[PDB]
């Protein structure tokens, strides 16, 4: 709804902090943590299919991160 | 059926998160930005040489 | 300085998506869900034999 | 805030019509169109930076379309 598309890398930064800064700085990385420690199977699972799709490592914490990103 | 949504009030101000409060409530007053100003003191003296 | 954050109202209307209403104005009536019934018909007459 | 965690994958779904369904299904992925209308340059650099990782076509279009649905 309108409190998606957050306003956030838009340029028009200057020294005042802004409207959520440390109160919206960190709601994604505690959201996604929230929504793994309740939801896990998702995460091994997605660890499965990441592990499985991708031959060296890098890629395969990259597609394991971003499968957990995309997740809400 | 048809039945209204509700008050947008605070998922407006999650959208702002990144929006530099102003004030208008008399006048239009920012503080925030910058401005390049080229300094020119030709007859600046010292007041006390 | 310190502000409020507005009315989650319709922030929460979007919240509640994919979650079914149920009606809790006089009585908790739901209209949802189902339940499993066995039927036991040794006792049941024609009406017009 | 409050408005994400959009109660969708809960179980729970029966025969009957939920609050936003045909009002939701929706939703994430025009959000995600006009954004990327809206933004496109992180679109061709998420191509660059998925075509030089994933040495197969498969996992380049799959790193492409989650650096596209991480980003709002």
């Amino acid at each position: 709804s309108v409190a998606l598309v957050p306003h956030v890398g838009m340029g028009l930064e200057t020294r005042t902090e802004t409207w959520m800064s440390s109160e919206g700085a960190w709601k994604h990385a505690q959201r996604i943590e929230t929504w793994i420690l309740r939801h896990p199977g998702f995460t091994i699972m997605a660890a499965i299919l990441a592990y499985t799709i991708g031959t060296t490592h890098f890629q395969r914490a990259l597609i394991f991160i971003l499968l957990t990103a995309v997740a809400p | 059926d048809v039945v209204v949504l509700g008050s947008q009030e605070g998922a407006m101000h999650t959208a702002l998160t990144g929006a530099t409060e102003i004030q208008m409530s008399s006048g239009n007053l920012l503080f925030t930005g910058h401005l390049k100003c080229r300094l020119r003191m030709d007859k600046l003296q010292l007041k006390g040489m």
